[PDB]
RNA sequence: CUUGAGUCUCGUAGAGGGGGGUAGAAUUCCAGGUGUAGCGGUGAAAUGCGUAGAGAUCUGGAGGAAUACCGGUGGCGAAGGCGGCCCCCUGGACGAAGACUGACGCUCAGGUGCGAAAGCGUGGGGAGCAAACAGGAUUAGAUACCCUGGUAGUCCACGCCGUAAACGAUGUCGACUUGGAGGUUGUGCCCUUGAGGCGUGGCUUCCGGAGCUAACGCGUUAAGUCGACCGCCUGGGGAGUAC
């Protein structure tokens, strides 16, 4: 439907919980028949600068080819859950399935 | 703006061979199902202006295309104001 | 004399910030078109990408900060 | 007729842009201006320092053949860009036939690194080129006897920026500028520069693949204020520069000269 | 402007190094603009003025250039 | 009281008026001193040298603690702001790091008007 | 009938508009720590804040407003105007080829809408700034300029107001007439042999030719050469006032 590019930050004391997240996050995106045309687990990062007094933190890079109802849902999800620090979905032309530049 | 999708719909239903696309009469359907999209936008967003002029510009084309659509052939214009259900 | 020009690159990444820490200060501004050289297409495009990075605390507003 | 069109197409043919084709032929010379005429709309204005060998005197008269250089057209009324960058083309020439056979033979003198690599200098030309390049193995030309005799076997090239460091002794033996601006960084990398245009606050030396440099006023001498660099060096010579800045984001490598 | 003297570095050589990234950083300029208010207009004047100006140096100057003084 | 070794210079460079603050390295002040306090007014503190004097008598104040290393943090626009810091070299601590510490806003809050003069 | 006008296809750049989120810096205040006599301010002072612990400095919190750098005689918009980042709704512009419609066009008295800032109404909000006001200076006086404070207001919602040097002091639409240097945004070809080479469109900054102009100047974005429609002027004041 439109092609959305999430980035989400969770807590690194939740990072054990990330894996957990990420599958559910899928789950949603598919039920609506949605694809996921990346996931990237960027891991453990140290931050630019230190966001709600803590100065490492868990990215997750997710391409989602979703209805955007979902996504909104999805947001709201992020925005009650504690353990996603920030988060950042941000619409995109196409799928965009090639790797990001920091993994590689 | 309107959905490609839907004006390749508008433009089969309203021209006679579907490529035409530039008839009059597509043209005024292809203005009227805009202008009904825009409604529900509007009620919504009272102090959208700008985007309203937009709105207005497209009314007005409309309306000309109608008047030179009369004085051309009476009669396909009735029909086209049956089918719109536009009271002019 | 434009980077993103000679590689042909169709949009900035946010993400690719080894390529934006190029463009950004010590003191973590955005460096000038005049001296960088960069196009002003893809000048503005930089930028954006920069401002996302900072919200995405991948590079700082500034050096100072914390 | 079309003989002139014929005729256009014919000239276009038989010239070329860069200085390649040794055409002007030097038709009039006074101390200190040389003038030639390689079918170009006007006579260049060329300094006699483009045209005098390595010791000081002057090496070519009257009818004389040397290509220029090309593609800047019209500063108000003139032409050309100076034929002793003719010579660098040359220069790259003969470097490049090394490739061909795996060894470029000459000689080449190094006594000392301004930056970490032994100068070389080739025929009238001196390069400077990175510390190992100088000796084949721990060698050093230090105690050999000063400005000696071997020729240069290469050691390494930079490519784009021209810098190159050649191999004395051992006969036996046998986007771009900015992301990696580390090279001539450390402290006081001493460079071999062509200065540009002196802006009347600075000289812009500036060689090392599409970089500018400065070395503005303030050291260039030893006066400070009084000085107007175009008094005190050159235009568009090569010189003794070192970075003693580098700033890689607001791209202003400071170089000095008063070192 | 953050800075750190170096091992065996002289004091004044760091403090030349600090204004001259001070400089870099524009941070005096920046205070100086910001300890009055500009209306708009008066900075868009500025701005423009300063264009001009500097438009006049470019080509004028280098029409006079042409031309010898003595 | 507990002597120290490392601490910072905070340095606030007025237009009119230099104040000097050491402090340890957590935040808690040592001594301060400043150029109207050192026996300068109107426009005399506002001056290079009377910072200069400034610092020298913060330095003195913080001789007890016993500091050596000293890290400076320099604020605001001003003339005590070069000539503030060679003053507290020459007082002799091994300067570390010079910040620079200036507040700029982002365009944040509207200054105050500006002057008719 | 297709050259004007419009429709469709694919892209393009954009501070265009409306709505909802969020980020970081800085100011202010609150609470607490450290600390000790000044701070602040000016041409110079004083009022003012300070030993009831200010200023400075560090930690934590609150809240509002605006968005450094990018940033540009850059961009978008009919004008007014529009500037952090993200999403949702949404208007216009331009280019590329085709395909279609077939004069459907231009202008517009009345009419209708949009229309900076200040201002008004009701309800919120209120950090900073600041008409009014107060004190301190300055001064012959100082109902000002400067300083210290400071309330309407600025901010939001929904209404009203309908004006500005609302300016390019230049109505709109179309056609035609030598050039140069740029900027920006497309697009066709070319060995992109490289940041390029040769074109072709849109918008735009400066200089200047013919011509025009009282001169200043304008000059393919005309103030040139013409056509269509409208608006407006008829000495200064009285007066954009009175009724």
């Amino acid at each position: 439907m439109r092609h959305y590019e999430i980035v989400f930050m969770v807590h690194p004391d939740q990072s054990e919980q990330v894996p957990g997240m990420i599958e559910r996050y899928t789950a949603a995106i598919t039920g609506a028949e949605g694809k996921i045309h990346r996931l990237e687990d960027w891991g453990r990062r140290q931050l630019a600068y230190p966001i709600n007094k803590l100065h490492k933190a868990h990215y997750v890079l997710m391409n989602v080819e979703a209805p955007q109802e979902v996504i909104d849902e999805l947001e709201t999800t992020f925005r009650f859950n504690d353990a996603v620090i920030r988060s950042m979905v941000m619409r995109t032309k196409h799928a965009v399935t090639e790797a990001s530049p920091m993994v590689k | 703006s309107l959905s490609t999708e839907a004006t390749a719909k508008i433009v089969s239903e309203f021209g006679r061979d579907a490529n035409d696309t530039g008839s009059t009469e597509v043209q005024v359907a292809l203005l009227t199902a805009q202008i009904n999209h825009l409604q529900g936008h509007f009620a919504e967003h009272k102090k959208d202006h700008h985007s309203r002029r937009g709105l207005l510009r497209m009314v007005s084309q409309r309306r000309k295309l109608l008047d030179y659509l009369k004085r051309k052939d009476v009669a396909r214009y009735t029909q086209l104001i049956e089918r719109l259900g536009l009271r002019r | 004399f434009c980077r993103f020009t000679a590689e042909g690159v169709q949009e900035i990444d946010y993400k690719d910030i080894a390529t934006l820490k190029n463009y950004i200060t010590e003191s973590g501004k955005i460096v000038p078109s005049r001296i960088t050289g960069t196009r002003a297409k893809y000048q503005r495009q930089l930028a954006r990408a920069i401002k996302r990075a900072r919200y995405l605390s991948l590079l700082p507003y500034t050096d100072r900060h914390q | 007729e079309s003989f002139a069109q014929l005729f256009e197409e014919s000239l276009k043919e038989i010239e070329t842009r860069p200085g390649s084709i040794v055409r002007g032929v030097v038709v009039a010379i006074d101390k200190d201006v040389v003038l030639v005429d390689a079918g170009l709309k006007s006579e260049s204005a060329i300094p006699a320092e483009q045209f005098k060998n390595a010791q000081g005197e002057l090496e070519i008269q009257v009818g004389d053949e040397v290509d220029v250089a090309l593609d800047a057209v019209e500063d108000g009324f003139g032409e050309t860009l100076l034929s002793r960058e003719k010579a660098k083309r040359h220069e790259a020439w003969i470097t490049l036939e090394k490739a061909y056979e795996d060894a470029e033979t000459v000689t080449g003198v190094i006594n000392g690194k301004v930056k970490g690599g032994f100068t070389v200098e080739l025929n009238g030309i001196r390069a400077f080129l990175p510390g190992s390049l100088v000796d084949v193995r721990p060698v050093r030309d230090t105690l050999h006897l000063e400005g000696k005799e071997l020729e240069f076997k290469v050691i390494k090239l930079d490519q784009k920026r021209n810098n190159v460091v050649v191999s004395r002794r051992a006969v036996i033996e046998s986007e771009d500028p900015w992301v990696a601006i580390a090279k001539r960084y450390p402290e006081g990398t001493k460079l071999t520069g062509r200065v540009t245009n002196l802006t009347d606050y600075g000289c812009f030396v500036e060689i090392e693949e599409g970089v500018e440099g400065l070395v503005h006023v303030s050291e260039m001498d030893w006066t400070n204020k009084n000085i107007h660099p175009s008094k005190v060096v050159n235009v568009g010579d090569v010189v003794e520069v070192m970075v003693l800045d580098i700033d890689e984001e607001r791209r202003r490598i400071s170089l000095g000269l008063k070192q | 402007p953050v800075i750190k003297v170096r091992e065996n570095e002289p004091f004044d050589v760091a403090l030349r190094r600090f204004k001259r990234s001070c400089e870099k950083a524009g941070v005096l300029a920046e205070v100086r603009r910001r300890e009055f208010y500009e209306k708009p207009t008066t900075e868009r004047k500025r701005a423009k003025a300063s264009a001009v100006k500097r438009h006049a140096k470019k080509l004028a100057r280098e029409n006079a250039r042409r031309t010898r003084l003595y | 009281r507990k002597q120290v070794s490392d601490g910072v210079a905070h340095i606030h460079a007025s237009f009119n008026n230099t104040i000097v603050t050491i402090t340890d390295r957590q935040g808690n002040a040592l001594g301060w001193a400043t150029a109207g306090g050192s026996g300068f007014r109107g426009s005399r503190k506002s001056t290079p040298f009377a910072a200069q004097v400034a610092a020298e008598r913060c330095a003195d104040a913080v001789k007890e603690y016993g500091i050596k290393n000293l890290e400076v943090m320099v604020k605001g626009p001003g003339p005590g702001r070069e000539s503030t810091i060679r003053a507290l070299n020459a007082a002799g601590f091994r300067i570390t790091n010079i910040t620079d510490v200036t507040p700029i806003p982002h365009n944040g809050c509207r200054p105050p008007k500006k002057r008719r003069v």
